[PDB]
């Protein structure tokens, strides 16, 4: 767990290599218990059919990590700003379109750029701003 | 309803049994002059080790030796 | 039902939960919810339809699965702390089994699909008894453990719950099933903040409470599964079409009625605990669950929806009328906004 | 007050309306005369400034 | 509990034996008797907060 | 009103029954002279005789029981049904769902005799009896084959939740003599009726109803000179054994969720109102709101039964 | 009756509500600081009765 | 919460030392609400039976607006204690920890200098 | 009147006199807390 | 030996795996009566002998044994060849002496050491399980009464849903 | 005992993974389930046992007694089941759908 961490103790748009593969594996994990919930239930027909299946979700939930990871520390890199949550939407605006790709489907592409990078900038920002998510309960 | 029961134990001459042993024993324990020794006699047994108390000399009962005219004596166990 | 089998089980789903809350040694507070599992199978199968059968296997195997993993927790414990009981020191592996199990018996996030379905295949009398007297138990043995609870968890399992129940309910047409839906959200919230305020989960509850046990009593007048028969509602009975217009809209989270506070008090505490990233995304969502809602006020009053010949006829016969029960716990449900400081 | 109970039923509001505004003055009534801008001194045989 | 109706009954159906420390039969005590009434008897009017 | 307190203390049906308390029905064609051998064999028995069910026995049960108007009782024609068969409106269908309705009422009410008072009944055609008309309709070109469908749907909803007939009879006269039967009774309506249509009628309750009722319940096959021959015929009903069907399991506590089923017409013709929307039986939301705005401003009938003024209820400030 | 009963008013509702306002914030830092103290009567979480140990003697020594 | 309080009643409804506090006054605005929102749940009562909604049931109607009426008093007495001991707990703490919660000087707005930002 | 007569026609006299009279017992109940509680609670402060 | 216990915690294991592997409905049954077997010997391991001795009598051929009886009513439809179950089951007996390896390696080890009765009193009477669960009748009279509803609803709710 | 106390705690799961995996008849899972029980009773004795903890056997004993109605409960809907389909297997359950 040391390692996602490390994402984000490195300055942003700096060390893009880190950040792709961490934001890579996330992604991949994420393919994995995706496609283990939808083998689970909505069973496939085959195993093939379904180790199939594992591996779209897998690849396109590790495409998406990728690009976002690859297009937000570009992004940062070619701007020179580091911290700003455009770096980010761009991001997600691509990891979008990598989804939107996956599936064939240019609307996709539209609610998931939209969606999708306005959910990363938040992200950003959230960092930026120190917000607290899951927080331990001080009332 | 007297009546009744001369069937009852004449056919069907067990459940009459059944139902006139499980509760006798529901009445005997209340009403015998010897069912106060049960919780007595079970209350006597050194199973575990006695301990022994300071002496303060405040204490005039607790009998100082094992022999003392003092104490839980059962004269009564004896000859139940 | 043998009137005296009748009273037995009755007593036994109702001691189940009362022995759970009352006790403080564990292992009590597990039997209290292993009464309730043995009580409520006989009800669940009372037509004995093949539908029936189901539901109570399934409800059965859910819950009896969920216990031996509550049982567990205790038997671990006693050999980590000899008590039997959670405390401070408690491994916390020890703590989340409790809390993946209660919220198995609860029905909460991803373990929301028996529920929907047991609700499907029961009356509506024993959906209700299912729904609320049987949340009671093991939400207090949570309430009562919730110092030490994981905060990250509960949340977790209350978002999903929020968005599996809404989600789930925008599609379902039946009306057991809407309901279900709904209980698996509202039980969301209510678990939210167990963490940070107990006292407020036990009034996310009443009010649900107060809400659902109306709101299916009103399904039962007319026994209508189904939207399209509860759209009848204005020939068969009339009156109860204001009222079931406001509680359902009350159930979601609408601000003059009384089903709002419940959601801002909750919004209250959790911002007041800073978590203004899950408190808001909740609520979100939450209006999901008034879009199904408002979908069945149309059907149901703001349009009348075409009925059949033979529904003159069940008017001419005099409608058994709705308990006094209806009355009370609608109104006190639609509008009590107004004393809502007395309340929390 | 036969078929006409029920024209005097908004009349009555206001009357109770009125009663009302003329008690939450009564409750708001700290600084009754301690204002700065307003703060004179009570006028022979006057209870309060303002009630 | 959520539901105190022991205290206010005054009853102790479920108290009595919660801990290793409670009331063994034939007064036989279990190992550790010692620590846990000395763990039990300090955290008694601190709250688990600062019993912890 | 009846209920589990009053089951708990005494009011059982059991001991309320006795060999004359019976679901006794007699069935036969348009015109078998029916209706006196019931109220004949009603008189021998004491049996409370139940009429054919109507389009207003519904209207006759409830509060005035004064007929009502034919759009308040469903706007149902038999004498449509008759002169206009395959009509654009489907009065035929309206007529026959109407009717099964009346019968699942009359039959309730039946019932409710029979538990309560332990008075055995007669009541003529039974909802069970019904469907022949319907399969004589889809014979020809009365109804279509949907129609039918819903029918058949309501029919299993409801009719197995009540008990069989005890025993069943039939009085049967044959096709030709029923319609000279017809001919000289004088309504015109009944005149000029399909040959064909009262063949599938009879041949509907040969093929199918006496043959599946004969296991259900004890069925009386009666030819007519058996029939205006109540004597002899109440004689075979004393004479047959009501051993065979479903009524043998019937303990007090089975009773008790029957009775308060029948105790509650409501629930009775529950599934009567099912949402299926095939065109014939829908009021349809402006013209329903009319009728039922209009049904309910009939006096007496605006509050419940006890509450309205207009018929001479008093004490409504302290019921 | 004048400009004098408003401002009079107003500044009696002013005092209510500032007087409220630093009320609410300062329970939120007392609730803040007896959950983590444990030092208050609020958030004072159970630990078993003492009244149920047994320094009774055992039948063992060294209880 | 408050629960785990020093001496806490166990199951009790009100403790006595809510006798301190005043009594809500019968007319209080709420005992009154609580009131018509009973009239109301006879007069819908009466009208999801079919009964004339206000001629009716005269009895209960009454039995409503008093039992609801009833019920506030004194549940409105508890709560009205359950705030009280509020305070006697909060208030109490700022003192026994003072440091914690110490008094603040506000500089005079003189000397505090809030920046300006022009609309034009 | 009615072919099958309402079971309501005739009040349940019982139904009003635990109606009214349980009514009444709550606001003597009700009046008497009141004023026992005001002066419990004037004593119990200063007055 | 000193692995008294292991041996057959080891054991227990196996039949659970038999049991986790779904065999057939009665094939497994014997599974269960297996572990029964095993788990009532581990606790008279450590002085339980009427705890034990229970679990013999009532688990095992109390519960377990109207299991298959039902089974053979009903479930015992007796059609994956169990031995398919078995061929894996065998991988599993090792498999999970894999699991242990790592943590063998990692090594309390070395079988089983003092890892039982830990302290019993060398002299004394009336230490003996039995006592403790006839405290149902002495200072725990709750968990008796709690179990008898159990069972006597128990009768009521069987015959219900029988019915 | 700590280290058997791993042996029968992963019984339990592996009981755990069976019941949380069906496969055909339910007359397997039922049965499985009562395998945790058995590792719960055997776990709960052990441990009341090498604490020497008498006051605690009763529990034992009430996991058990609950454990049998509560499988006794299970059996008549499994038979209820092969009454109304006659060949138990989870498969046929899902008219609920
Ligand atoms: C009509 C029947 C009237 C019967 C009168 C009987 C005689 C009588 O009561 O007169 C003396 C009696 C004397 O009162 P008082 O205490 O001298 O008045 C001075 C108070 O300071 C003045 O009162 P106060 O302001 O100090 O009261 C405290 C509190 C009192 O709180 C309340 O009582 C709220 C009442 C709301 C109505 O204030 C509030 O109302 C806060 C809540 C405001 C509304 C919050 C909710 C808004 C959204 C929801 C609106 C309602 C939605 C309902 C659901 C949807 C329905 C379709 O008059 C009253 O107490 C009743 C006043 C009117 C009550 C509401 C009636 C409606
Ligand atoms: C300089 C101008 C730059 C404009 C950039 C944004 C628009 C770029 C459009 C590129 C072409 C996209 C396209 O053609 O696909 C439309 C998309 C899918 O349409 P579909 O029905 O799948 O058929 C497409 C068949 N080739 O259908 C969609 O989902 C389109 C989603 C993106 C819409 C972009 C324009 C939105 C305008 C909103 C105005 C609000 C005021
Ligand atoms: C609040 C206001 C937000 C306003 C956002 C406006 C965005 C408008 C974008 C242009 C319109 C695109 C559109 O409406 O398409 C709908 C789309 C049609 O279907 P299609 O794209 O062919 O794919 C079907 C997949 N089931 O239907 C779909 O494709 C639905 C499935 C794809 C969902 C894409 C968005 C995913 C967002 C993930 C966020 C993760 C964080
Ligand atoms: C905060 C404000 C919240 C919103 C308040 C206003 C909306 C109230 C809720 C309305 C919801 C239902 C809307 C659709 C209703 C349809 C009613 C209908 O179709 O008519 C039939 C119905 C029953 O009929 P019946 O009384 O038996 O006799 C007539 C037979 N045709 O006829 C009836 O139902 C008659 C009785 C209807 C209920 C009367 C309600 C009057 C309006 C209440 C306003 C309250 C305002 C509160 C303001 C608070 C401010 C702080
Ligand atoms: C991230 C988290 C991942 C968690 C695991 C997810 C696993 C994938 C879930 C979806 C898998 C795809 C759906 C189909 C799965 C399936 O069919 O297997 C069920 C299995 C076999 O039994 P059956 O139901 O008859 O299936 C035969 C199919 N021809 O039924 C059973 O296996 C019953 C139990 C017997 C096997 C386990 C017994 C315990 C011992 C396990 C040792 C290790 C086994 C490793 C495999
Ligand atoms: N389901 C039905 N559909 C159409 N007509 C029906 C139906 N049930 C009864 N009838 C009508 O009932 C009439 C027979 O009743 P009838 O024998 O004259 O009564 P009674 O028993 O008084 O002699 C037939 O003309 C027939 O049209």
């Amino acid at each position: 767990k040391r390692f996602f961490e490390s994402y984000h103790e490195v300055p942003d748009g700096t060390q893009c290599h880190r950040k792709t593969y961490i934001t890579t594996a996330l992604g991949g994990i994420c393919g994995i218990i995706g496609s283990a919930y939808s083998v689970s239930l909505n069973p496939a027909d085959s195993t093939l059919e379904a180790v199939a299946r594992v591996g779209r979700y897998t690849f396109t939930a590790a495409a998406i990590g990728a690009m976002f990871g690859l297009t937000t520390c570009v992004s940062a890199q070619v701007r020179e700003k580091p911290d700003d949550p455009l770096n980010y939407f761009i991001g997600g605006c691509a990891g979008g379109l990598t989804l939107g790709a996956r599936t064939h489907s240019y609307g996709t592409a539209a609610m998931g750029c939209v969606y999708m990078g306005t959910a990363a900038a938040l992200f950003k920002i959230g960092k930026l701003e120190g917000w607290e998510l899951f927080p331990t309960p001080k009332v | 309803i007297s009546a009744f029961l001369k069937n009852a134990w004449a056919k069907e001459p067990v459940l009459v049994v059944s139902f006139s042993v499980w509760g006798l024993a529901i009445i005997m324990p209340m009403i015998s002059p010897y069912t106060k020794y049960a919780s007595m006699i079970n209350k006597a047994t050194p199973y575990n080790y006695p301990v022994p108390v300071r002496d303060d000399g405040n204490m005039p009962d607790v009998p100082s030796h094992p022999q003392d005219p003092l104490g839980p004596s059962l004269d009564w166990l004896k000859n139940l | 039902m043998n009137p005296i089998t009748l009273a037995i089980i009755y007593f036994t789903i109702f001691l189940g939960p009362v022995i759970t809350m009352s006790s403080t040694n564990l292992m009590l507070m597990w039997v209290g919810l292993e009464f309730s599992l043995l009580a409520i199978i006989p009800m669940l199968i009372n037509k004995k339809n093949p539908r029936s059968t189901e539901a109570a296997t399934k409800y059965f195997v859910t819950q009896a699965t969920a216990s031996m993993i509550i049982l567990l927790a205790i038997v671990l414990n006693y050999k980590q702390l000899g008590t039997w009981m959670f405390q401070q020191q408690t491994n916390g592996l020890i703590l989340n089994m409790t809390l993946m199990a209660l919220s198995m018996k609860l029905g909460l996030a991803p373990f929301h699909f028996w529920l929907p379905e047991v609700t499907q295949g029961i009356p509506l009398h024993m959906g209700l008894i299912l729904l609320t007297w049987q949340k009671i138990a093991p939400l207090s043995i949570l309430i009562q453990i919730y110092p030490l609870l994981n905060s990250t968890i509960i949340l977790m399992l209350a978002i999903t719950s929020i968005f599996m129940g809404a989600w789930g309910g925008l599609n379902q047409t039946q009306m057991r099933k809407i309901m279900a839906y709904s209980s698996i959200a509202h039980m969301g919230w209510m678990l939210a903040i167990l963490p940070y305020n107990p006292s407020l989960t036990l009034l996310n509850l009443m009010i649900y409470i107060i809400l659902t046990a109306p709101m299916f009593m009103a399904l039962m007048l007319n026994n209508s599964m189904t939207i399209n028969s509860i759209s009848l509602l204005w020939n068969k009975t009339p009156a109860m079409l204001t009222m079931i217009s406001l509680m359902l809209l009350s159930l979601g989270g609408l601000p003059p009625l009384t089903g709002f506070l419940p959601k801002w008090i909750i919004i209250t505490e959790l911002m007041k605990n800073n978590c203004l990233i899950m408190a808001t995304l909740m609520a979100m969502m939450a209006l999901l669950n008034l879009f199904f809602y408002t979908r069945l006020i149309y059907s149901t009053s703001l349009t009348m929806f075409p009925t059949n010949n033979n529904s003159k006829m069940m008017t001419h016969q005099t409608k058994t009328k709705p308990n006094l029960m209806f009355s009370t716990l609608a109104i006190m449900s639609t509008m009590t906004l107004p004393l809502a400081p007395q309340l929390i | 007050l036969r078929e006409h109970w029920v024209h005097i039923l908004v009349p009555a509001g206001f009357v109770f309306g009125c009663y009302l505004d003329r008690k939450d003055d009564e409750k708001l009534t700290a600084f009754r005369n301690k204002s700065m801008l307003f703060q004179r001194e009570l006028r022979p045989n006057e209870e309060v400034t303002w009630k | 509990p959520f539901l105190d109706i022991q205290k206010k009954l005054g009853i102790s159906l479920d108290r009595h034996f919660m801990f290793l420390s409670a009331e063994q039969p034939y007064k036989n005590a279990a190992r550790c008797h010692a620590f846990e009434k000395e763990w039990i008897e300090c955290a008694h009017g601190i709250g688990g907060t600062r019993a912890k | 009103r009846y209920g589990l307190l009053a089951a708990i203390l005494g009011d059982k049906t059991t001991k309320k029954l006795h060999e004359y308390s019976r679901v006794i029905t007699v069935d036969g064609n348009i015109c078998s002279g029916k209706n006196k051998l019931a109220k004949e064999i009603a008189q021998q028995l004491g049996m409370k005789h139940y009429p054919e069910a109507g389009i207003q026995y519904s209207s006759t049960t409830t509060g005035d029981g004064r007929p009502l108007d034919i759009e308040f009782s469903g706007s149902c024609s038999l004498e449509k049904f008759y002169d206009d068969p395959k009509s654009n409106d489907g009065n035929s269908y309206r007529l026959q769902s109407w009717l099964y309705a009346s019968r699942l009422l009359q039959y309730a009410d039946a019932l409710e005799h029979l538990l309560s008072t332990g008075q055995g009944v007669v009541l003529e055609r039974s909802i069970y009896s019904d469907f022949v008309f319907l399969e004589a309709m889809y014979n020809q070109g009365y109804i279509r084959k949907q129609c039918v469908d819903h029918y058949n749907e309501i029919k299993r909803l409801t009719l197995p939740e009540y008990l069989p007939p005890h025993a069943v009879i039939y009085i049967d006269v044959p096709v030709p003599e029923v319609q000279s039967r017809i001919q000289k009774k004088g309504d015109p309506h009944e005149m000029k009726v399909t040959s064909a249509y009262l063949q599938d009628i009879e041949n509907a309750y040969k093929k199918t109803f006496l043959p599946k009722m004969s296991e259900m319940c004890e069925v009386l096959v009666y030819d007519s000179w058996e029939a205006e021959d109540p004597t002899k015929v109440v004689e075979d009903i004393e004479y047959l054994k009501y051993n065979k069907g479903p009524w043998l399991k019937q303990d007090d506590w089975t009773f008790h969720y029957l009775r308060m089923l029948v105790q509650d017409k409501t629930e009775v013709l529950n599934y009567t109102t099912i949402p299926v929307y095939l065109p014939e039986i829908t009021i349809g939301a402006h013209q329903g709101s009319r009728i039922y705005n209009s049904f309910r401003e009939l006096p007496g009938r605006k509050y419940a039964p006890g509450y309205n003024a207009e018929v001479g209820d008093k004490w409504i400030w302290l019921k | 009756d004048g400009p004098e009963k408003n401002y009079e008013k107003t500044l009696a509702i002013l005092q209510i509500e500032s007087e409220k306002a630093e009320l609410r914030l300062k329970e939120q830092e007392v609730r803040r600081l007896m959950r983590a103290r444990g030092d208050g009567p609020w958030y004072q979480f159970p630990t078993p009765e003492k009244e149920f140990i047994d320094h009774s003697p055992k039948a063992t020594p060294d209880n | 919460m408050m629960n785990g309080r020093p001496g806490h009643e166990p199951l009790k409804f009100l403790p006595d030392e809510a006798r301190s506090l005043p009594p809500p006054k019968l007319n209080d605005p709420r005992l009154v609400y609580m009131g018509l929102l009973g009239y109301c749940t006879g007069l819908m009562d009466n009208m999801l039976r079919m009964r004339p909604v206000m001629r009716a049931g005269l009895h209960r109607q009454l039995l409503f607006v008093t039992s609801f009426v009833f019920a506030g008093y004194f549940y409105l007495k508890r709560q009205n204690y359950l705030y009280a001991v509020k305070d006697h707990d909060m208030f109490g703490y700022i003192k026994l920890h003072p440091e914690d919660f110490p008094e603040k000087e506000k500089k005079t707005y003189a000397e505090i200098l809030e920046p300006f930002h022009p609309v034009r | 009147f009615y072919v099958r007569e309402p079971v309501n026609a005739k009040p349940n006299w019982l139904a009003v006199g635990l109606s009214v009279g349980a009514s009444v017992f709550m606001w003597i109940y009700l009046i008497q807390t009141h004023n026992e509680d005001v002066l419990e609670y004037k004593r119990r402060n200063g007055l | 030996m000193n692995n008294y216990i292991f041996v057959l915690s080891s054991l227990f294991l196996v039949g659970c795996l038999g049991l986790a592997l779904k065999p057939s409905p009665i094939y497994g049954g014997l599974g269960l009566i297996v572990s029964g077997f095993v788990g009532c010997l581990m606790v008279l391991g450590f002085g339980g002998s009427f705890l034990g001795l229970m679990v013999f009598l009532i688990y095992l051929g109390g519960m377990l044994v109207v299991f298959g009886y039902t089974t053979a009513m009903a479930t015992e439809e007796y059609p994956g060849s169990n031995w398919l179950i078995l061929g894996f089951l065998v991988l599993g007996v090792i498999m999970e002496v894999f699991l242990i390896c790592v943590l063998n390696y990692y090594d309390l080890g070395d079988g089983l050491g003092d890892w039982l009765m830990y302290e019993v009193d060398d002299v004394g009477v009336m230490l003996e399980g039995g006592i403790g669960v006839a405290a149902m009748y002495s200072c725990a009279t709750w968990m008796m009464v709690v179990a008898g509803w159990s069972l006597f609803a128990g009768i009521f709710i069987i015959i219900e849903i029988t019915r | 005992m700590p280290s058997t106390f791993f042996n029968l705690t992963m019984a339990f799961s592996l009981s755990l993974l069976g019941t949380l995996m069906f496969r055909s008849h339910l007359m397997s899972t039922l049965l499985c389930l009562e395998g945790m029980v058995l590792s719960l009773f055997i776990m709960t004795s052990v441990t009341s046992l090498n604490s020497n903890s008498m006051s605690s056997m009763p529990i034992p004993i009430t996991i058990l007694v609950f454990a049998a109605c509560e499988a006794a409960v299970g059996l008549a809907l499994l038979v209820k089941v092969s009454n109304t389909y006659g060949t138990d297997y989870v498969q046929n359950l899902n008219l609920l759908q």
